[PDB]
């Protein structure tokens, strides 16, 4: 099911480095879900 | 409060526990980024 979603049609991928949550006091996937939040207002409505 | 007992906060070291990796008190920013101080900076910000 996994080939058969669609993978092509307006979707973008991020590669991040894994060097910027590198650090003792950095929670990565709280981190991570707040800046999705900042960055989900200015983002186009038709992609993923 | 039991009787003949008065509640003291955070023990006899106040500000070395605040500043400790086991402190009871917890300060989060932008969702998972935690914030740590020395104690000789929140003694300077405490005024007389």
């Amino acid at each position: 099911k996994y080939a058969l979603a669609d993978r092509f049609s307006f979707v973008v991928s991020m590669v991040i480095n894994s060097q910027l949550v590198k650090n003792d006091d950095v929670d990565p996937y709280k981190l991570e879900s707040w800046a999705k939040t900042e960055i989900l207002a200015e983002f186009p409505a038709h992609l993923s | 409060i039991a009787q003949g007992y008065y509640p003291r906060l955070w023990g006899n070291d106040p500000l070395d526990l605040i500043s400790s990796s086991a402190s009871p008190l917890t300060i989060t920013a932008k969702g998972g980024v935690k914030i740590t101080v020395s104690k000789q900076d929140i003694e300077n910000k405490i005024i007389a």
